[PDB]
RNA sequence: CGCGGGGUUAAGGUGCCGGAGUGGACGCUCAUCAGACACCACAAAAGGCGUUAGUACAUCUUGACAGCAGGACGGUGGCCAUGGAAGUCGGAAUCCGCUAAGGACUGUGUAACAACUCACCUGCCGAAUGUACUAGCCCUGAAAAUGGAUGGCGCUCAAGCGU
RNA sequence: GGGAUGGCUUGUGGCGGCCAAGCGUUCAUAGCGACGUCGCUUUGAUCCUUCGAUGUCGGCUCUUCCUAUCAUACCGAAGCAGAAUUCGGUAAGCGUUGGAUUGUUCACCCACUAAUAGGGAACGUGAGCUGGGUUUAGACCGUCGUGAGACAGGUUAGUUUUACCCUACUGAUGAACUCGUCGCAAUGGUAAUUCAGCUUAGUACGAGAGGAACCGCUGAUUCAGAUAAUUGGUUUUU
């Protein structure tokens, strides 16, 4: 058979002959299926189910509102800015996140075991928190490595929010300036919750009073980034 | 369609996997190495083996270069084991052999070399009517 | 043969939902704090790798199955860019594609991550980022699975036509009697009616002349304007004009 | 009664008249009777009366009321 | 809530004579006698009137005041059943392979017996028992058509849904396949 | 943990325990199921097996490889001289069987 | 489901002095934190509740109303 | 011991830590299309500088290449092209003319023969031998890429008898 | 809190194991592993065409809610678009007449019409209903892996829940 | 001389902004806020970017359990024509296999197959057999140290050796009731499984290519229970 051939043998022969009252009376069972569904699936099933229900009872809410009302830019902008995607746009010199959780160095590093006997030599000690390690970074050599900074949890970028713009693009990081937790920290670049960082800002188009190009910013990191997978940060501005 | 055959009686199967049986076509292979057979079931630690009649997979260890780097189905035609019929005989040929075909059954080759059995010749009507002798 | 062997293509929430429920009841769910850290790390890195193995799977069986453009004879090109825009059709596949390379990017980072994670927390935390972030992936192609599973369905329904057979093409304006020839040579259920552009596909019938299978091929009417003027409609007639290796019949109604 | 028919709600544009109607009735029924001679009362009794349209129209300088 | 008194109501025709012993209602008409057990259900039968039975339930939830009615219908459906019957009509339709109906009465049994052959070109052949006291036969007005009729509706639609469900297409299109034998018509014999 | 190559166990549970027979002589544990509309007739028999020989058989089985052909197979003997009726035993039914 | 013929290990009501004590401890840890937070809540509240008034279905409710306006122009005519 | 973990206020969060002028960069985009690549000099200490503005442009070819696709989709949504809503009704050719649609035949009928001659010009057979794998495990990249990381120097070593063969490119 | 006898209680209990009530009054609840020592989590402003008690708003002999019998029209195939597109592939408008009332249309349907149907109106009928929330009790609201646990039997106008 | 988190967990990311039914507030109009949504994270490409063992896994041999079902049974939906499937539901009765690779997180490849589903009973320390983490004493090589020696490390060789006890389990006897024959059946156990071929039929269905199923018949896989006429094996028939 070819193209719409299921159409023509409706069209030629119709359908079953109890189709229509069938179908009828499924649609007439079904709020005893549904109440059914309700009061008798189990687990992840009810959960979904109701979740899902939950979902359609709003959006039939929101559908009965809007039909009972149908008998009744914010920022200027050019013309040429009409009709386009634009962001909503929604001294004490302190930071959004003043004060966060403190990172034990028990939490922070971990126990590195280097010899062959059952009783192991434990001086070196692994970062288990993301790191930045610079521009030009050669590791150290085996026998003077204490902290050993893992390839796999080493970033260079971080999603970085402009509060006033409110725009988010990513950045590459340029230094970690303070980790809150300690200084040692600091030093070995540990990317955590409160990390004030310094941010490359040159896709942001930052013009300062006298003409010139601020490419250089600092700003917070906002999450858990060992956790999260990724840096995000807002801009200190 | 898989190449097991159907309608075959039991009989005594007298090649497992890692046989190195002869070939009995033309083809320019010399050898068959046997890794799989047709049909063969699950069981723990249990070598899949097949018979006279049965199709097997199989690698060519000695003959023509272009046959050396595929692995071919084959019918297998003489055995060495003894088998029973179901006229009561026990009977056996002095080697094992088989033939390439390719998985409809029809022959790789275009003549047979010795004979084949009649459980080969019955379930696959090429070697029929390739063969020169069934016994 | 044509192409009725693709498999199905869900909407996102669809293959959401598939992929979610392969990975909750084909591996096991039950983990423990109190194990130990590598036990706990294999069970998280499992479920993310299970994850994007599942989206893998699905994304290269969609992308296999559908027609390869540039690998078509002409006449199927062609035809295939008028009945739907082939730089859509291109462009639905290769989103099909770099969401299956950024999901196996995903898995990668987040496997590498579960191996330096310290805690059952901590692993929890990023096998939800990395599910999270592909279901993210997966919610950014809705309209292309929409637009694929149609062109799925049709390409499904399309005739088998051969360009290298014996054909026999038959052309003309509308209600000329072009179905009624081929319904009377053939036995292909092409309708017949007094209205114009009854036929809007092109319909395939088979004939034996002298012990030899001759292709008919039906088409829809063409109107008299260039071709810039002409639908979609027409230029499949067009097409077929235009590149099968055909004996041509024009009809004409005097 | 937790178990009942569950009304549908018509995303339709008419509603349903009231009480408005009827007075608006009392209204033209009565502003019409002083402009006028006579007052028939007729009946159609199990008929399709989508004829009366056609009366309306051909009694154009009557009124008529079937309500 | 409770409610003190509720009471439903039943006419029966001149040629109707019912009798009701311990919630065992038989009905007894033109065309014969019905009886159905009604112990399962609290209720009170009376003789109001003439020609008038009367159904009441006393002290009884919402639930035992609505069952009342479920009573009502059934007595009711009895009643019309022994004096115009119940007749049901159904149509077998088919694409290519004409499908066979054979009836027979059982003497052993007494009960009807349905035979189908050749649903979509198949080999086996359904058998289907009828209730007893359902008449079938092969209509000859119509073309393809089954006539079932009797005094118990339940009986004769039951049977008809047997009819309907052992002729089912299975693994098929049904868009595409479209045989099978489907009550047409529902009504009174009379 | 789990078991990592499945297989079915070894023999059958439906055989336990496995110890010798309580009897020499083999127990019939039930009997067809009578019918009062059959005529009357014995349901069981005993003897003493002799040992097996072969036969060949025309075999006569429409869909088998071996229909119209000869087949040998393996038979037991068991010799049957006559039984002597010498009792009557009577079963009623009770609750406890 | 097959539950009635084929039932599933039961899910058991027997408490053990390990969870009992466990949920003593963080519903009365619970109680502590909920009073803290409702000592820090920074949620408006107003100085006088909404009164929910009288019942319609109360049969004497005009009654009742009008001997409130008579007892609130007295209070207004003392005052 | 858990340490008290709080950021001070100063006035030096709100700054810019790194600025440039215009002249700067121009110097510093003149050096980037004048410099030249030497093998015998080696890089020991990068500036640090903001060489998104810094660095040439990419082509005009990839840049329209790159923004193509969403320019199509959102030119033409993909339920206005095809499916239950489509308002597609004109295909979009390559040609425009019946002649110009006779010779896009004919040369397309020639590509497509050639394309078919060069791929048949380019039994199952036997699965590769893992032996060949070797020198691709993922311990033996990680023992590379320990060493990358630690080194200064690389060495890359090839045998003088196939040099581009052993080259690691 | 010395060794004994008698009497009375506390916490807790009185269907049997088990001493003491199948004790009394008014209700509620039926669970496909109810509940009976719960408060914590799962868990949400959660999902229930389970069952009661209420609160607010609204319709109603000028006839409410449900049905049945009928009407559901005219300018008009409104404009643009489309090979075709007439309320019903789309974009945008969405007004007037006749009105008892009837959308420049809610769905089925046609290639497009037709045809059917809904919103709305009239006739028959006949007395109370509708919506949304609140509070009780009940169901769901996630479970692994030997066979078992309100302590056990068992208990359904309780031997469960509240006073 | 002492010593050896847990009614946890599961399927749907984080950060920032907006909207928002509602909660509150209505001498302040703030503060919470489900449902959502928006921004950061190749025209089917590239194949010249594999990113760190402190945490250790194994294999036989055998039994049982869970269901979070891969296959088999039944069912609901889908342009599901047919064939082949896809998604979902009930269901654990019954199965779920050889093999290659130790320059190595041994995980992936190949094949057969109806299918090659996932777990627990250890790993919330732990005497069955035997390989890797793995490590007493002998020895080189590398790194560090003036050295004894230690280790970023790599290599080689290297002693635990019950059972006759109690219980459990598998089988075998048995006192008391005279000895014996024939029986009953409470209770415990319980068993079959999957594929193929012939016919239906080149039929239904289909433009064509292709292409079923029910009834009927015959074999085979895996499992189980027996048996020794035949054929093989075994020989102290010395
Ligand atoms: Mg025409």
């Amino acid at each position: 058979p070819q193209n719409e051939y299921i159409e023509r043998h409706r069209k030629l022969h119709g359908r079953r002959l109890d189709a229509e009252e069938r179908a009828r009376k499924k649609a007439a069972r079904e709020g005893h299926k549904n109440s059914e569904n309700a009061q008798n699936l189990r687990g992840l099933r009810a959960k979904l189910y109701a979740k899902q229900r939950h979902a359609q009872k709003i959006q039939m809410r929101k559908a009965i509102k809007q039909h009972e009302e149908r008998n009744v830019p914010s920022d200027p902008i050019p013309s040429y800015l009409l009709d386009r995607a634009n962001p909503t746009t929604a001294a004490r010199f302190s930071v959004p996140i003043p004060k966060v959780r403190g990172i034990s160095e028990e939490e922070m590093f971990k126990v590195v075991k280097t010899g062959k006997k059952t009783h192991k030599k434990g001086w070196k000690r692994i970062v288990t928190k993301p790191t930045f390690v610079g521009p030009d970074f050669t590791r150290r050599p085996v026998k003077y490595e204490r902290f050993i900074r893992p390839m796999g949890l080493r970033y260079k970028k971080a999603n970085v929010t402009h509060p006033t713009l409110n725009v988010t693009v990513q950045l590459p990081i340029l230094s970690v300036k303070k980790n809150p937790s300690n200084p040692l920290y600091t030093q070995l670049g540990v990317l955590t919750k409160g990390t004030i960082i310094e941010v490359n800002v040159s896709d942001l188009g930052i013009v300062t009073a006298s003409g010139k190009i601020a490419w250089g910013r600092y700003a917070q990191i906002t999450n858990n980034p060992e956790n999260d997978g990724c840096v995000n940060a807002v801009l200190l501005v | 369609k898989r190449g097991a055959p159907g309608g075959k009686l039991k009989m005594t199967l007298g090649l497992p996997v890692g046989a190195i049986m002869n070939c009995a076509d033309n083809s320019g292979a010399r050898n068959l190495y046997i890794i799989a057979v047709k049909g063969a079931g699950a069981r723990l630690n249990r070598l899949p083996a097949g018979g006279v009649g049965d199709m097997v997979m199989a690698t060519v260890k000695k003959g023509k270069p272009e046959l050396r780097k595929k692995v071919h189905p084959a019918v297998i035609v003489r055995q060495a084991k003894p088998w029973k019929r179901f006229d009561g005989v026990f009977l056996y040929f002095e080697d094992n052999a088989g033939v390439i075909v390719n998985p409809k059954g029809e022959m790789k080759g275009s003549a047979i070399t010795g004979p084949v059995g009649k459980e080969a010749a019955e379930l696959w009507p090429r070697i029929a009517s390739n063969a020169g002798v069934v016994m | 043969t044509g192409w009725k062997d693709i498999p199905p293509v869900p909407t996102a929430q669809e293959f959401i939902d598939i992929v979610l429920s392969r990975t909750q009841r084909r591996l096991p769910t039950q983990i423990r704090p109190g194990f130990k850290i590598s036990r706990i790390r294999a069970f998280y890195t499992r479920k993310v790798k299970f994850t994007q193995e599942t989206c893998s799977e699905k994304f290269g069986a969609i992308i296999s199955s559908f027609p390869v453009l540039s690998d078509q004879h002409p006449f199927h090109r062609d035809l295939m860019n008028i009945l739907y825009d082939a730089d859509h059709f291109k462009v639905a596949l290769g989103q099909i594609s770099t969401a299956k390379n950024l999901i196996e990017t995903i898995s990668r980072d987040y496997v590498r991550l579960l191996k330096y994670a310290q805690s059952l927390y901590q692993c929890k935390q990023l096998k939800r980022a990395a599910l999270g972030r592909m279901a993210t992936l997966i919610k950014r192609l809705k309209d292309p699975l929409i637009y694929l599973d149609q062109v799925r369905q049709h390409l499904a329904r399309l005739p088998d036509i051969n360009p290298t057979t014996r054909t026999l093409l038959v052309a003309g304006f509308p209600n000329v009697g072009k179905s009624s020839f081929v319904r009377s040579v053939t036995r292909a259920d092409t309708p017949v009616e007094p209205y114009a552009f009854t036929t809007k596909s092109l319909f395939v019938g088979h004939l034996d002349y002298k012990y030899l299978r001759y292709q008919v091929i039906d088409t829809p009417g063409i109107l008299d304007h260039p071709l810039e003027e002409m639908n979609t409609i027409e230029m499949q007639s067009v097409t077929a004009l235009a590149h099968l290796r055909a004996a041509v019949l024009y009809f004409m109604d005097i | 009664p937790k178990s009942k028919r569950a009304r549908v709600y018509h995303l339709t544009q008419v509603n349903k008249k009231g009480r408005e109607a009827k007075e608006r009735l009392f209204s033209n029924i009565r502003e019409t009777i002083p402009k006028y001679q006579h007052c028939f009362v007729f009946s159609v009794d199990n008929m399709r009366n989508n004829y009366l349209k056609d009366v309306r129209h051909e009694l154009n300088d009557c009124r008529i009321f079937f309500g | 809530m409770r409610y003190i008194h509720s009471e439903e109501t039943i006419p029966v025709p001149e040629n109707v004579k019912v009798s009701i012993k311990s919630r065992l209602v038989t009905v007894e008409g033109p065309r014969g006698k019905l009886q159905k057990d009604l112990s399962h259900i609290a209720v009170n039968f009376s003789v109001v009137k003439k020609g008038v039975i009367g159904l009441e339930i006393h002290h009884g939830s919402r639930k035992d005041v609505a069952a009342l009615r479920t009573v009502r219908t059934i007595i009711n459906n009895m009643i019309i059943g022994v004096t115009k019957g119940f007749k049901y009509k159904m149509r077998y339709v088919y694409a290519h392979f004409p499908i066979n109906v054979n009836v027979e009465k059982n003497a052993e049994t007494g009960c009807y017996e349905v035979e189908i052959r050749n649903f979509i070109g198949e080999k086996i052949v359904r058998k289907v028992v009828m209730a007893p006291g359902v008449e079938v036969e092969i209509s000859k007005a119509q073309k393809d058509e089954l006539i079932l009729s009797g005094n118990s509706l339940e009986a004769v639609s039951q049977s008809a849904a047997d009819i309907q469900q052992i002729c089912k297409v299975r693994n098929k299109d049904i868009r595409k396949f479209l045989d099978g034998i489907y009550v047409s018509e529902k009504g009174n014999i009379v | 943990s789990h078991r990592k190559y499945e297989a079915p166990r070894h023999g059958s549970l439906a055989f336990l325990p496995r110890k010798r027979a309580a009897r020499h002589r083999g127990r019939v544990k039930s009997f067809p199921k009578d019918d009062p509309k059959k005529p009357v007739h014995l349901t069981a028999a005993m003897g003493y097996k002799a040992g097996m020989t072969t036969i060949v058989r025309d075999l006569d089985r429409p869909g088998a490889k071996a229909h119209k052909k000869e087949v040998v197979e393996a038979v037991t003997i068991i010799d049957c001289p006559p039984m002597v009726v010498v009792g009557l035993v009577g079963y009623i039914e009770t609750p406890r069987g | 489901a097959g539950t009635i013929n084929k039932p599933k290990k039961p899910t058991s009501k027997r408490k053990t002095t390990r969870l009992r004590a466990k949920i003593s401890k963080r519903a009365a840890e619970k109680k502590r934190k909920e009073r803290k937070l409702a000592r820090k809540n920074p949620e408006w509240r107003s100085k006088l509740k909404k009164d929910p008034g009288i019942p319609n279905l109360f049969p004497y409710k005009e009654r009742l109303l009008q001997q409130i306006e008579e007892e609130r122009i007295r209070r207004k005519e003392e005052l | 011991e858990v340490p008290k973990a709080v950021i001070e206020p100063n006035r030096k969060w709100f700054t810019n830590t790194r600025v440039i002028s215009q002249d700067t960069l121009q110097s510093f985009r003149e050096a980037m299309a004048e410099k030249q690549k030497d093998p015998y000099t080696v890089l020991l200490k990068s500036n640090k500088l903001p060489m998104s503005l810094i660095r040439d442009g990419p082509k005009l070819e990839d840049g329209l290449k790159k923004h193509q696709a969403k320019m199509t989709i959102e030119r033409e949504p993909f339920s206005e092209t095809f499916g239950p809503k489509a308002q597609r009704k004109r295909p979009k050719l390559s040609f425009n003319t019946v002649d110009e649609l006779a010779g896009y035949s004919e040369q397309s009928l020639d590509s497509y023969h050639a394309r078919l001659e060069e791929k048949k010009l380019l039994s199952v057979a036997t699965a590769k031998e893992a032996i060949f794998n070797k020198g691709t495990s993922k311990r033996i990249w990680n023992e590379l890429y320990k060493v990358i990381d630690s080194s200064d120097v690389i060495l890359h070593v090839l045998d003088a008898r196939d040099p581009l063969g052993t080259r690691c490119r």
